[PDB]
């Protein structure tokens, strides 16, 4: 069959798995509910920079007016979700 | 009856009169809905009409090609469709109002 | 998707400096973009540190083809700014040397065009023609191809003692050349079956698309700037304008055989009717004395010295000056401050816009007809580029 | 009023928009580039000099200028991705010959006259 | 005032000053000022907003017909607001006669492109666009056109250097030509020319 | 006036539709083209022997540049620099002095050979006859510098060309 039920435990633990890649951020003292201004210190074009990783990750374009919204790694895990219709 | 026009992509028109009519009736047409006192309606009015009656008054071609000082009433009939479409983009475009705005002091000055 | 290629700038029909990239669909020409400024050496910016006479020579070198006629064109701008008029031998001087300079360019047109399409003799037949034609060059200016001969106010030196009837020995010879090379391409069937029907171009958007010159009178457009708008003593000469009907390679290519036939014959009239007199304005403070005035009275010595240092001040003002060269209508808008060096110097070259047209005529047709269409269309880069 | 004619944004926001689309397509664009015109370098130098190149201008606050920076990065990733740069043109941004020109007061000094 | 001197035209300058109050009658939006020249040319000073209305009309009304767009370039005039001057020459075949049409613009106001008044204005505002820096709006594919690929700069705006600031040479150790801070092993001469006495008392300005 | 190129007929008789098939089948123009061509090869050619046989040239030709020099040896050149002034390219450089006798001479005189365009407005400017171009123009070099003239060089080319650029100048003066 394909691809199989997706989660939203699958997609926060991808979401984590692909930003502890990026060099910019301390992998250790990254949370679920961490900003990336506040706390890790991104700047803007860093935030755009992990978009584009977690649109590779997840196989769909997300638009910028989406991707300006997504501020932490849990807005991005609601909008996979939300996108890909999983509820659980 | 005219074998070629001589110019590369303008093909020979077959009732060239009645083509001119039809034009210069629309150009006219579409003129009136421009303000009485623009000076485009009133000059492109006055050329149509003479032109139209040019065509009225002279119904061998050759000697209305003559009298039109148009050359080869083919392009004649190019160039009113030439003015048609300007007639219409010129009452979406107004130019007869005042103008917008006044360049700069010394804008055109020349030398320096 | 389509092949990309680089056609030139390192190839034989690419005239060395063009780069076009052609998008193609086996050997179908899908698009053409070319890619220029491989030759352009910023001359409208370093004429703007010239005086007027050191920014002459600047024109032999854009259409290296056609040098006097640039020549010219750049002395009527100037000439038309500084209110002046040549004297009559001079401008009788300057029609006959243009009509040599067209001569020689529809020469290196139509056997270069010839060459790309794959018949390479009469290139070699023509080109013994233009080399004696470089003689006519050299010995009136001593240079065989950048004259830097015709200047604003008149010509630089009056012919040579004989010079005129070795060009009315040449000219009664030039027309069985012609004979022979319309022998070779005019009915050959080969020749008709690369030319006829091929980067066919309307009347409309050849007006439309800035055409001019042969690539108007192609296609039946009933115009040349030497009958509408004569400069120098044109409207003295009788001649025939080309004009063609089908739009395509092959009328383009027998309209420039026609305008050398008719460039004969004005060369033939100008040979008969060159008058007596001075050969530059009479007019120190423009064009320079004479060489022994100069070294004998002081008013000659100081203009002398002037015009060879600071140069001549033009009144200021704002010129489009166009002539009939012969690759079609080529202009300079010329923009005086009134100093001695130009302010502003744009030069209006038809292969420009010619060149940018390629694209428009080339559809639907594959490899070989783009090569016979860039070979009449006519197109030199030192003008393109500038 | 100042009445400034724009030419794509009306303020600072969509110009930052339009900076992040172009930023997003030569992000996009660099492993290309490194693969075809068979690079040196690897593709975290070319990223990191693209983001030198965006931080370059970071100081800009005219939404016009702004507008004008964003065509003209438009128009080298177009030139890049047809290439119709050469290897030349690309390595040009890495100014691998030039040596290194000092900044402190003592160096200049000791080397010339140059402020 | 005999063979000097080139004659004047007075038929067709006051032909050409009718045609130009005929033009700033019929398009008063636009048109700023009309000019003929001594000699003989016919000079049309309009605001930006109107390089289409213009165009369009110059080329389709039928006592106009000016079909030919034989030049478009800018001139680049430093002391003013707005730098730079962009220039229309435009050829009737019709009536035999030629127009310069003027407008203005700045470094960061963009002109209506004219291709789909002239199709042969493309190349020529690419030109603009890559010696001015002028921006030419809806242009179907504006970019550089006469420099080289990743130049910076316009080079004919009066403020760029001559030889400009990058030469290109062959390099071994990188196997390349490389573009390195312009050095002369002999430096253009400037030349001052001007001569100190006026030359022209008909253009003299008034002395502020 | 104007003439038509390309707006001919052909008449559909018997006879010329038969003469157009035997040209299509029998390819006649072809054979024309072929005999115009064997008639050009019996011709002589227009070679000539080079380097035993040299083109024509005028009087006015611009060659190599030369220093000339009075009768009695001085140098014409008196270091006015209009040469200078009017070179399009920028191409000579000057610098000069008084001499030891008080006289007005130059100590530069350069010409960049690689920057020359050879346009003779140099010798046009000249007041005295001093900077000429002369005939010579087989003076190709292995390298780049040996194209900067020095003053040295240029009155070496005068001294050794004199003869002939004199007779130059005396064909052509009453021209200037
Ligand atoms: C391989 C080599 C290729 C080289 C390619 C070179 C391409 C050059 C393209 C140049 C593009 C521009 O200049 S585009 C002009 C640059 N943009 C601005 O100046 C706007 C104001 N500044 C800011 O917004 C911030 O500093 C910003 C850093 C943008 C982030 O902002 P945020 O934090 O709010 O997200
Ligand atoms: S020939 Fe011309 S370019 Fe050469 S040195 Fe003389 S003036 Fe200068
Ligand atoms: S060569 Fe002639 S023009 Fe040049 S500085 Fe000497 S005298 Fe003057």
């Amino acid at each position: 069959s394909d691809a199989p039920p997706l989660t939203l435990e699958a997609i926060k633990d991808r979401v984590l798995y692909v930003l502890k890649l990026y060099d910019k951020i301390d992998p250790e003292k990254l949370s679920v509910n961490s900003h990336f201004m506040k706390d890790l210190g991104l700047d803007s074009l860093d935030q755009v920079e992990i978009i584009m990783a977690m649109e590779d990750e997840f196989g769909f374009e997300i638009p910028d007016i989406d991707a300006e919204k997504l501020m932490c790694p849990q807005e991005i895990v609601d909008y996979i979700a939300d996108k890909k219709d999983v509820y659980e | 009856l005219k074998k070629t026009t001589g110019l590369v992509g303008l093909a020979v028109c077959e009732t060239p009169h009645e083509r001119l009519k039809i034009l210069y009736t629309k150009i006219l047409d579409v003129l009136g809905q421009i303000p009485k006192n623009a000076a485009y309606r009133k000059y492109t009015e006055q050329i149509t009409n003479e032109k139209l009656g040019m065509v009225k008054a002279e119904p061998d071609v050759k000697k209305l090609e003559e009298q039109l000082q148009g050359g080869q009433i083919e392009e004649v009939i190019l160039q009113a469709e030439n003015e048609l479409s300007l007639a219409r983009k010129m009452l979406r475009w107004k130019p007869w109002e005042p103008l917008v705005e006044e360049p700069p002091a010394n804008q055109w000055k020349w030398p320096i | 998707s389509n092949l990309t290629l680089n056609f030139g700038p390192q190839h034989p029909a690419a005239h060395g400096v063009l780069r076009l990239v052609m998008e193609l669909s086996g050997e179908m020409v899908r698009k053409c973009d070319p890619h220029i400024g491989l030759l352009h050496r910023g001359t409208e910016k370093l004429i703007e540190y010239k005086t007027y006479l050191q920014a002459l020579p600047y024109f032999d070198r854009l259409d290296y083809v056609s040098m006097m006629c640039n020549e010219q064109a750049y002395s009527l701008a100037v000439e038309k700014l500084l209110n002046i008029q040549p004297p009559p031998r001079a401008q009788w001087i300057r029609v006959l040397f243009g009509e040599i300079t067209r001569l020689l360019n529809h020469i290196m047109a139509v056997t270069t065009h010839a060459l790309d399409i794959g018949a390479m003799t009469p290139f070699f037949w023509m080109f013994e023609e233009r080399e004696k034609m470089f003689e006519f060059y050299e010995r009136v200016s001593g240079a065989r191809m950048h004259a830097a001969y015709i200047r604003p106010g008149g010509v630089h030196q009056d012919l040579p003692l004989g010079l005129l009837d070795d060009i009315y020995e040449f000219s009664k010879n030039f027309s069985f050349r012609i004979d022979e090379l319309e022998e070779m391409l005019t009915n050959n069937r080969i020749w008709r079956n690369r030319t006829v029907d091929i980067g066919v171009v309307t009347a409309e958007d050849a007006l439309n698309y800035g055409f001019s010159g042969v690539m108007l009178r192609g296609s039946g457009i009933q115009w040349d700037l030497r009958k509408t708008q004569p400069y120098d003593v044109y409207d003295q000469v009788e001649f025939d304008v080309p004009i063609g009907s089908r739009g395509d390679c092959y009328d383009r290519y027998l309209c420039r055989v026609e305008e050398m036939r008719q460039s004969l014959r004005i060369i033939s009239q100008c040979l008969n009717k060159m008058p007596p007199g001075e050969i530059k304005v009479d007019d120190a403070k423009v064009s320079p004395p004479k060489r022994a005035e100069m070294k004998t009275s002081m008013e000659s010595l100081i203009h002398h010295f002037k015009l060879y240092t600071e140069g001549y001040q033009v009144p200021p003002g704002a010129t489009y000056t166009a002539i009939e060269a012969p690759k079609g209508e080529f202009g300079v808008y010329l923009v005086s401050d009134g100093s001695s060096r130009p302010y502003r110097c744009k030069i209006k070259a038809p292969g420009f816009a010619h060149l940018a047209g390629l694209d428009k005529m080339s559809k639907g047709h594959m490899l070989a007809d783009v090569v016979a269409i860039i070979g009449t269309q006519d197109i030199v880069f030192g003008e393109v580029d500038r | 009023g100042t009445s400034v004619k724009p030419i794509f944004s009306r303020d600072m926001n969509e110009a930052k928009r339009r900076v992040r689309e172009l930023y997003r397509a030569w992000y996009r664009e660099v492993p290309n580039t490194v693969h075809l015109f068979q690079l040196d370098i690897s593709v975290k130098q070319g990223r990191d000099k693209v983001r030198e190149m965006f931080m370059k201008n970071a100081h800009v606050t005219d939404p016009r200028v702004v507008d004008l920076l964003v065509i003209k990065g438009k128009m080298e990733l177009e030139e890049t991705i047809n290439v119709w740069k050469q290897r030349t043109h690309i390595m040009r941004f890495f100014h691998e010959t030039e040596a290194p020109r000092p900044t402190d007061f003592l160096s200049k000094f000791y080397v010339g006259h140059d402020p | 005032t005999r063979p000097t001197i080139r004659p004047r035209n007075d038929v067709v300058h006051k032909q050409l000053s009718a045609f130009g109050q005929y033009v700033a009658e019929i398009l008063p939006k636009y048109v700023q000022q009309v000019q003929v020249s001594c000699f003989n040319e016919l000079e049309i000073f309009i605001h930006p907003d109107g390089v289409i209305p213009v165009l369009t009309f110059l080329r389709d009304h039928t006592n106009a017909q000016f079909k030919s767009l034989a030049d478009l370039t800018a001139v680049d005039v430093p002391t003013r607001q707005n730098r730079f001057e962009i220039v229309y020459n435009l050829l009737s075949l019709r009536f035999n006669s030629r127009i310069r049409v003027k407008t203005y613009t700045d470094e960061l106001t963009p002109i209506e492109s004219s291709v789909t008044v002239y199709k042969a204005a493309n190349w020529y505002e690419r030109e603009i666009w890559d010696m001015f820096g002028v921006f030419f709006a809806n242009h179907p594919d504006l970019r550089r056109i006469l420099t080289d690929y990743g130049f910076e700069g316009h080079p004919f705006r009066k403020d760029f250097p001559l030889s400009g600031y990058v030469e290109l040479r062959y390099d071994d150790e990188v196997k390349r030509v490389v573009a390195e801070p312009v050095e002369l092993a002999q430096e253009f001469r400037k030349f001052d020319l001007n001569s100190p006495w006026e030359a022209f008392p008909a253009y003299r300005q008034p002395p502020e | 006036t104007y003439k038509f190129v390309n707006m001919r007929e052909p008449s559909m008789d018997m006879k010329s539709v038969t003469d157009r098939a035997a040209q299509t089948l029998l390819w006649t123009e072809l054979v024309r083209g072929l005999g115009m061509t064997l008639s050009y090869l019996f011709r002589e050619p227009a070679t000539i022997n080079y380097p035993f046989e040299k083109g024509p040239l005028s009087p006015r030709f611009r060659g190599e540049h030369a220093l000339r020099r009075y009768p009695s040896g001085e140098e014409r050149c008196i270091a006015c620099k209009l040469c200078e002034a009017v070179c399009p390219a920028q191409a000579i450089t000057i610098e000069a002095e008084p001499r030891a006798d008080g006289s007005r001479r130059t100590t530069r005189y350069d010409i960049d050979m690689t920057k020359c365009i050879y346009c003779g407005f140099c010798q046009e400017a000249c007041p005295v006859d001093a900077i000429v171009e002369g005939p010579n123009f087989e003076f190709s070099t292995e390298t780049h510098e040996e194209l900067l003239y020095n003053k040295e060089k240029l009155l070496n080319n005068g001294d050794k060309w004199e003869a002939e650029i004199a007779a130059n100048i005396q064909a052509d003066y009453l021209y200037r």
